[PDB]
């Protein structure tokens, strides 16, 4: 609870809840990278989730 | 039963010496024999005389009614020698003349309710049986030692120099040495007052109430259950987990065979095509030449002395390659926790563990972890790892009070944490004349 | 309950048996908790994602 | 010692469940309706469960006033545990079944050796039937004596969105749960449980007779389905949110079947591997217990 | 006169405190307070510090010393010479050199003789307290206090340690209470008078 | 020499898809799962009896590709693979062996090559004597044939 | 030839020993075994060892 106006104050709640919300993976980053190399190679390492 | 009630036997050497200097000091007739005859009617009331309430026992079988009135009022017997005692008594009916056994428990002298005497408590016999017995030689040593690390310094002590002879030396062991007062020809007589002043009554060679007082506080931080660390024992097994405190002893698996060890079952003899150390399975009696299935057992080394070489490695193997639960008994060593971080400083081997000196107590430390952040979610993973070979079984902490002072989440406490006792958080009262007191509760 | 950021402490880990034949003996060990790897020099993932 | 009521410890009323409906306080029958089903294509079978092996953890007493009620509710419901499956607190909990044994459970959760005045506990009695089921979990972890996971959660389902020609009949088609949302609800649900006293309610369903049993089962069928649903909040695999009207609404994607981790590593609480050898070898023995 | 027993002016102890810290374990919230909300229960806030691991008791390192042959680096009272193996040579370690310690260890507590005397003392104001920290001082505190849980009743932030605290000092089973307190021997003319600390 | 499949045993295939990375207490380790019954077992130790068939070594991160073989050693493991070439001949009891593959490199090389391994014959091994007192220590074999 | 009742190797022996030893018609001893005080001085004189 601070002094900044209601404004700025609901600027940033807005911005903050679609970074905890909206998800992204580490294997979604995984699965993009299978699309930039000869077909067939393998990935392995940090754990899907 | 109960472990307890039944009857009180005591040794009549035991007796002699402390009860029978001390009931002798007051005027009451020696404590009356029992009878080869029954007498349950007066065995109190002649004990109530003499009001020790111990009684001498001497030839003869003890009545079944007399059996009773021991068993009833408290009373104790001094036997001899105990080789048995059915045939003492001759229990009647019940079972109990020799199968439903004993115990060993102390006495404190508390059968006599008169005050200045028995200053000590029960907890001096205690430190007493924990060192080796010493010798004379070695007595006049230690009394020495403990003089001059005060300064005042004994030129000669005991020690009488005649001029013609050189320099004789006596022994300093006395025990309960009651100063009195020699016939001519050579003998203790007894306390017969008007004759022999008040000062030479008891007492133990002690100043007054200042020594014996100071005494009776000091002698219970000494045998108080966090002063001595000094855990005996260690197991040694060959699972891998690790765990998040020291003192976790992993208990023996559902299904083993526990076996004695010999210096005997291990044997060496031929197999295949070369000399081989063969173990041999008591209950079954087999061979198994090699380090592979055994079946497990749960050894218990006791003598860890002539056990030799070969057979140290062929027990050190059994363990990592079969699964077998082995144990030692003569290593002593002090433990001490070690934080998380930092690490370890000193690491000993599992062959020196099996040559360690009898008496020589060496130190090892065990690793704590109970406060230790967790890897984050992006790292290389990892393979087949930590083997952790010792455990002890005592526990191996006693001090304690308050462990791991973080907070979990916000609001609730780390699986495993301890808060300080509400012990050494509460301020007594004086007693109603002199000491300390505590609450008092509800 | 949080992901370090200063590095940790290790025991640290060492290779051993390998070949096909090995007459090990099981001599020291030390007893102290360690860790033993199989194959050497492994730890090979040096792709960065930023 | 509150002896021990007849008709259970749960009738007792100083300490119940309340489910925080956000401002406003409720009981576990009125939330249990929020959500509705929706049937998938999928179908599970009821799965029979093998025995427990009889081996709980020898007798010990290292002196740690172990709190054993309060890690149990920790591992299950807890908003990510650590260590819950050390071998320590268990083994000391084994020596309370014993006959004539100077240690009481403390009313409150707390183990202690001796005794007390100031504090009132359970009779030994009722704690004795207790320990002598639940001391087992102990030894879970163990290579050999270790539960399943992938099969125990056939009957989750069930009783979560169990349709009452369902559990009378043996197969149940795989559903999807929807209800209602604030949000921060899945995690706030959870922070609530913790706090139940969970204690109270298992160290009376092991005292519980033919006839007082009976009657046990058919008033806390939902105390139980409580503490089932937000148990199979962390295993079931993806959270979706939907948007409708000015409503927003969180959707459990299969109350049926261990995804094997992270539910939602966000939107909800998080099972670890050290939870899965927990919570499995838990549900094997109040199931079996339970019927 | 004989001159038997010497005063101190502050009491020693034979039970003291350690601890193991961990050096990345720190909160971000910089707490204060008044300073006789710092004096009274001050050093014992720099003993229990936010991340500690380990802290247990034991003998005092200070009162037994090597002025009187007691030694103990390990935990243990450790002895250098009491009983031995006279004809041979002593033992760079021995199981004995601790039966020795122990049995040394109660000849010093026996051979004691220390009078306490009233020095330092202080008294703070009602205006200068914490609610909490007042009704546990009797009047007027020692100035040089000593270490112990309880009295950090409400200066930790470990959230869950604050809990047990407050319970059993509620209970009415146990009452922590420092300075000076009401005494049976009280106005008992010597030389001054006694008071009980 | 071809030793078998000792008793209760079962066969499994292999696909990357069973070897996943997890997470167990607070440190992150290679997961198994065993098909016929989908289950955990986070370590090198406790896993049930198989007898796991590998057909190629394509995508065999070199991690996973180890955990296999130190799986063999703590669990009775009892591995397989079917397009290593060897051309190993048999060996005299004297002279002995000389050089050795290792087990490393049969896990994690080129599809192609071909390596020569070296076995022992030992018949004309000479025995120990009479009265003698026995040395420890013992040897062991990690890669047999199956042709014969 | 009794003083190594537990110190050799040699198996067959060992056993053999702590046999014909142990019996209970013999005993072995070693070391200090009475002692002979004095009339008037007090003081240990003649020893058996």
């Amino acid at each position: 609870a601070l002094n900044i106006d209601h404004f700025a104050a609901s600027v940033l709640n807005i911005n903050l809840r679609a970074l905890m919300e909206a998800n992204v993976t580490a294997d979604d980053r995984i699965k993009a990278l299978q699309a930039h190399s000869m077909i067939s190679t393998q990935f392995h390492g940090p754990n899907q989730g | 039963d109960d472990l307890d009630e039944g009857i009180r036997m005591t040794t009549y050497d035991q007796y002699l010496s402390h009860i029978r200097e001390r009931l002798h000091i007051t005027n009451v007739p020696d404590p009356i024999y029992i009878t080869g005859a029954s007498t349950p009617d007066q065995i109190a009331a002649s004990v109530q005389a003499t009001h020790v309430a111990v009684v001498l026992y001497q030839s003869g079988v003890i009545n079944g009614s007399a059996s009773t009135y021991l068993r009833e009022n408290e009373v104790l017997v001094v036997m001899p020698d105990y080789y048995d005692v059915v045939s003492r008594f001759a229990n009647a009916n019940l079972q109990m003349n020799n199968n439903r056994y004993h115990e060993s428990v102390l006495e404190i002298a508390d059968i006599f309710d008169q005050a200045d005497f028995i200053q000590t408590s029960d907890a001096v016999r205690q430190l007493r049986a924990l060192m080796p017995t010493l010798s004379t030689s070695q007595i006049r040593h230690a009394i020495e030692r403990i003089a001059q690390i005060t300064d005042v310094d004994s030129t000669d002590y005991g020690k009488l120099t005649l001029r013609f002879l050189g320099t004789l030396t006596r022994s300093l062991k006395m025990q309960n040495a009651q100063i009195r007062r020699i016939r001519p020809d050579g003998t203790v007589l007894r306390y017969d007052d008007q004759i022999d002043i008040e000062a030479f009554r008891w007492s133990r060679y002690f100043l007054d109430e200042l020594r014996l007082r100071r005494l009776s506080v000091g002698l219970r931080l000494i045998t108080n259950p966090r002063i001595a660390r000094r855990f005996d024992g260690v197991r040694i097994m060959y699972l891998t987990d690790d765990d998040p405190d020291p003192d976790f002893v992993p208990d023996v698996p559902e299904g083993y065979v526990a076996v004695q060890y010999a210096h005997r079952l291990f044997s060496s003899s031929l197999a295949n095509k070369r000399n081989r150390v063969t173990y041999t399975h008591p209950p079954t009696g087999m061979a198994y030449p090699s380090p592979t299935g055994r079946p497990h057992v749960h050894m218990t080394i006791n003598e860890r002395a002539g056990m030799s070489k070969l057979v140290a490695d062929n027990i050190i193997a059994s363990v990592i390659k079969s699964n077998w639960v082995v144990d030692i008994h003569d290593i002593e060593y002090t433990a001490e926790v070690m934080t998380p971080s930092e690490g370890y400083t000193q690491h000993v081997d599992a062959e020196s563990i099996m040559t360690a000196p009898k008496g020589k107590l060496f130190h090892l430390q065990f690793m704590d972890g109970l406060l230790r952040p967790e890897p984050s979610a992006f790292d290389p993973p990892a393979s087949g790892e930590d083997m952790r070979l010792i455990y002890p079984l005592q526990p191996i902490s006693v001090a304690r009070s308050m462990r791991a002072i973080v907070n979990h989440n916000e609001v609730d406490r780390p699986r495993g944490a301890v808060a300080p006792s509400s012990y050494e958080m509460d301020t007594g009262t004086l007693s109603r004349n002199g000491d300390l007191l505590y609450s008092p509760v509800a | 309950d949080d992901v370090g950021i200063m590095q940790q402490k290790k025991p640290p880990t060492v290779v051993q048996s390998r070949t096909d034949v090995f007459n090990e003996q099981f001599a020291n060990e030390a007893l102290h908790p360690m860790t033993k790897v199989i194959f050497n020099g492994l730890d090979v993932n040096t792709e960065v994602q930023p | 010692m509150l002896q021990q009521p007849t008709g259970g410890y749960t009738t007792l009323e100083q300490f119940a469940f309340t489910i925080r409906n956000d401002g406003t306080n409720a009981t576990p029958t009125q939330f249990l309706q929020l959500l509705s089903y929706e049937a998938t294509e999928n179908e599970l079978v009821k799965k029979t469960i093998p025995t427990p092996e009889t081996h709980l953890p020898s007798a010990r007493n290292v002196p740690g006033n172990v709190y054993i009620e309060d890690a149990i509710t920790q591992a299950l419901f807890g908003i990510s545990a650590q260590n819950v499956n050390a071998h320590g607190y268990f083994s000391r909990l084994s020596a309370l079944a014993l006959p004539n044994t100077s240690a009481r459970l403390g009313l409150d959760g707390v183990i202690y050796n001796s005794e007390t005045i100031n504090i009132p506990f359970y009779d030994p009695a009722a704690v004795a039937n207790f320990a002598a089921t639940y001391a087992k979990l102990g030894n879970a972890s163990t290579p050999r004596y270790r539960a399943d996971m992938i099969d125990i959660y056939a009957h989750v389902g069930l009783e979560l969105a169990g349709t009452d020609a369902e559990r009378a009949a043996g197969v149940m088609p795989v559903k999807r749960a929807k209800f209602d949302s604030w949000e921060g609800s899945l995690i706030s649900l959870s922070r609530d449980v913790v706090n139940w006293k969970i204690l109270a309610f298992l160290i009376d369903l092991c005292s519980l007779e033919g006839e007082a049993l009976r009657a046990f089962k058919t008033r806390n069928r939902d105390v139980f389905r409580m503490m089932l649903f937000i148990m199979s909040t962390a295993v079931a695999a993806n959270v979706v949110n939907r948007k409708v009207t000015k409503r927003v609404d969180r959707v459990l994607e299969y109350i049926g079947v261990n995804s094997m981790r992270t539910a939602g590593r966000t939107a909800t609480i998080t099972y670890d591997l050290s939870r899965h050898e927990f919570a499995a070898k838990f549900l094997q023995l109040t199931f079996t217990r339970w019927n | 006169l004989s001159d038997d027993f010497k005063q101190i002016s502050d009491p020693k102890g034979y039970l003291t405190y350690s601890v193991k810290y961990e050096d990345q374990f720190t909160k971000k919230d910089k707490l204060r307070a008044s300073e006789a909300d710092d004096r009274i229960v001050g050093p014992t806030v720099n003993l229990f510090k936010y991340g500690a691991a380990v802290v247990n008791i034991d003998l005092n390192r200070d009162f037994f010393d090597t002025a009187t042959g007691i030694d103990l680096t390990k935990g243990i009272p450790l002895v250098q010479d009491l009983l031995v193996p006279i004809g041979v040579t002593a033992g760079a370690e021995q199981s004995a050199e601790y039966v020795s310690g122990l049995l040394m260890v109660l000849f010093k507590v026996m051979t004691d003789n220390r009078l306490v005397i009233v020095g330092e003392t202080t008294t703070p104001m009602s205006n200068t307290l914490s609610t909490v920290v007042n009704n546990v001082l009797r009047t007027t505190y020692h100035n040089n206090v000593g270490v112990n849980p309880a009295l950090l009743r409400d200066f930790t932030q470990v959230n869950w340690l604050n809990r047990d605290i407050t319970n059993m000092l509620q209970q009415a089973g146990t009452k922590y209470g420092l300075g000076l307190t009401e005494t049976r021997l009280d106005y008992v003319r010597l030389v001054k008078t006694i008071v009980g600390h």
